[PDB]
């Protein structure tokens, strides 16, 4: 079939810089090439096809060229809107490919602190027989970041998980939440629930935390 | 114009599924029906293709003989049958029509030998300290189901800004876990309400559930 | 002929 090169995977770059991502053909395809974007996490929606040929309600600063064997999608002025993934798809012959998609991050230039929330778990839940709390972690740029579970002064180790987004299409940071799952028993054993969370933009550790029983 | 997909399956290993996708805006009998996929963190394959007024069709190699795809122009639906269903075969397909028209909602298809289990919702309640800026989080935990896709909006899609909803986390019971939160002026905490919409298809669940900050 | 873009 006819293979789609698409290059870079992976491409990180400041706020109002212009941007390049190319595809290479195996085969000639004429000038039957289409552009997509995907925002995480919807589906994919279509840029520009016949290489050049722009879809309305696409924004000017997408544009595209090329023919044969070389296509380029060129994003100018980039927006933090503009945070997705990029495909390339052929349609000169079937089957249909697409190219390896383009990761597009943005090099936010200031470091953004988290702001820290933490949660009890809600009564509704304690007639199960789990109780999980959750530490909130949202709107910083990097991504790195370290949360730690004190339960009355005891560094909990391997009874949590986390998660963390996308780059916000607005502000262009991250978020992250961490759930530390404990049993109902070992819940109403203990008192102090605390979240250090160390971070580049903190310059000292902060500590959310609560008391069982407060309210 | 748009496109309506079935919900996200659950089916076991090496049986079959017919996914469908029908249209409201254009006719099938008029374009070309497209199904293509996108495995977890992966890109996009497309399966295959059936021409408009059928009509022939193509497919892609490594679906040929595992996919079949059909249409139904009474019912104005397209179809995509998937044999010998492997754990390579979980990913959300899509189906989409040639020209300018959107993309189906997509269908998330799970290949496991596990069983369906409907999620439990939690309120991630504010807390009566009001910080500063005039900001509080609140949120909602969905909590222990399988297969994935569980859809979180907030009040039916009106609440957007400042809406995180996470990805899913696997516990080590083999039931998977989300949050979803939202920042929101503390003077509004007891004025506006919030409600998180919860869908999870594959078991039926389909539940609002307020949030609203502890009475003490 | 048909389309070439979904």
């Amino acid at each position: 079939d006819i293979q789609m090169n698409q290059s870079p995977s992976s491409l990180s770059a400041s706020l109002g810089d212009t941007i390049t991502i190319s595809c290479h053909a195996s085969q000639n395809i004429n000038v039957w090439l289409s552009w997509y974007q995907q925002k995480p996490g919807n589906i994919p929606k279509l840029l520009i096809y016949e290489a050049s040929t722009l879809y309305t309600g696409v924004p000017s600063r997408f544009s595209g060229s090329g023919s044969g064997t070389g296509f380029t999608l060129t994003i100018s002025s980039l927006q933090p809107e503009d945070i997705a993934t990029y495909y390339c798809q052929q349609g000169q012959s079937y089957p249909w490919t697409f190219g390896g998609g383009t990761k597009l991050e943005i090099k936010r230039t200031t470091v953004a602190a988290p702001s820290v929330f933490i949660f009890p778990p809600s009564d509704e839940q304690l007639k199960s027989g789990t109780a999980s709390v959750v530490c909130l972690l949202n709107n910083f740029y990097p991504r790195e970041a370290k949360v730690q579970w004190k339960v009355d002064n005891a560094l909990q180790s391997g009874n949590s998980q986390e998660s963390v987004t996308e780059q916000d299409s607005k502000d262009s940071t991250y978020s992250l939440s961490s759930t530390l799952t404990l049993s109902k028993a070992d819940y109403e054993k203990h008192k102090v629930y605390a979240c250090e969370v160390t971070h580049q933009g903190l310059s000292s550790p902060v500590t959310k935390s609560f008391n069982r029983g407060e309210c | 114009v748009q496109l309506q997909q079935s919900g996200a399956e659950l089916v076991q290993p090496g049986a079959s599924v017919k996914l469908s996708c029908t249209a409201s805006g254009f006719n099938i009998k008029d374009t070309s029906m497209h199904w293509v996929r996108q495995r977890p963190e992966q890109g996009l394959e497309w399966i295959g293709r059936i021409a408009p007024a059928n009509g022939n069709t193509k497919y892609d190699p490594k679906f040929q003989g595992k996919a079949t795809i059909t249409t139904d122009t009474s019912s104005n639906t397209a179809y995509l049958q998937l044999s010998s269903l492997t754990s390579e075969d979980t990913a959300v397909y899509y189906c989409s029509g040639s020209g300018n028209y959107d993309w189906g909602q997509g269908t998330t298809l799970t290949v496991s030998s596990a069983s369906t289990k409907g999620p439990s919702v939690f309120p991630l309640a504010p807390s009566s300290k009001s910080t500063s800026g005039g900001t509080a989080a609140l949120g909602c935990l969905v909590k222990d189901y399988f297969p994935e896709p569980v859809t979180v909006s907030w009040n039916s899609g009106a609440l957007t800004s400042g809406v995180h909803t996470f990805p899913a986390v696997l516990q080590s019971s083999g039931l998977y876990s989300l949050s979803s939160v939202v920042t929101v002026p503390s003077s509004s905490l007891g004025t506006q309400t919030y409600i998180c919409n919860v869908n999870h298809k594959p078991s039926n669940t389909k539940v609002d559930k307020r949030v609203e900050p502890k009475s003490c | 002929t048909s389309p070439r873009h979904l």
